[PDB]
C-alpha cells in the first residue's frame, strides 16, 4: 500500500510537472512570433 | 513565406529561423552549416555569388537578389533575398531575409 | 503485484513526454537566443542610421 501511494505521488508530479512544460511552451512560442514580427519590421524598413 | 538567416561572408549558414520549414521545406538543421548556393540553380549561382561578395564590400547598406532555391521537395522555388552585413570595423555576419515570390 | 505495474508504466510514459517536451523547448530557446541577438543587434544598427 505504500509503493502505490507512492507510486501515485509520483505520477501527479510528473503531471503537473508536464503541465508547467506545456505552458512554458506556449509562452516561449509567443515569444518567437513576436520577436520574428519585430526584426522583420526593422529590416522592412532599413531598406 | 519570409525567413530569416544570417550567413559568414562564405555564405554558410550559422542561423535560420524555423520559417524555413513553411518556406521551402527544410528544418533549420538540415540548413545550417551549408552553403547557400548548394541550394541555388546552377544558373542563377553565379547571380548569387556577385550578391555575396558586394554586400561585403558595402558594408551596411541593403542588396538584393532574385534566384531559383531548391526545396526538400525538390522543385525550384523563386527567392527574393535582400541581404546586408552588420557591423560591430571588420564584420560579424551577412543577415538575409528570403522571400518565396 | 499487477497494479503496480500499471502506474510503473504510466509514470515513465508521462516521464517520456516531459522530456520529450523540453526537448522542443531547449531547440526552441536556442532560437528565441539567436533572435534576440539579431535583433539587439538591428536596433544598434538603425541607431546609428
Amino acid at each position: 500500500e505504500f509503493e502505490v501511494l507512492a507510486l501515485q505521488a509520483s505520477l501527479r508530479k510528473a503531471q503537473m510537472q508536464n503541465h508547467s512544460l506545456e505552458m512554458t511552451l506556449e509562452q516561449k512560442t509567443k515569444e518567437i512570433d513576436e520577436l520574428t514580427r519585430i526584426c522583420d519590421d526593422l529590416i522592412s524598413k532599413m531598406e | 513565406t519570409r525567413f530569416i538567416s544570417r550567413h559568414n561572408i562564405e555564405g554558410i549558414f550559422t542561423f535560420v529561423d524555423h520559417r524555413c520549414v513553411a518556406t521551402v521545406g527544410y528544418q533549420p538543421q538540415e540548413l545550417l552549416g551549408k552553403n547557400i548556393v548548394e541550394f541555388c540553380h546552377p544558373e542563377d549561382q553565379q547571380l548569387l555569388r556577385d550578391s555575396f561578395q558586394q554586400v561585403v564590400k558595402l558594408k551596411g547598406q541593403v542588396l538584393s537578389v532574385m534566384f531559383r532555391f531548391r526545396s526538400k521537395n525538390q522543385e525550384w522555388l523563386w527567392m527574393r533575398t535582400s541581404s546586408f552585413t552588420f557591423q560591430n570595423d571588420e564584420i560579424e555576419y551577412i543577415i538575409c531575409t528570403n522571400t518565396n515570390v
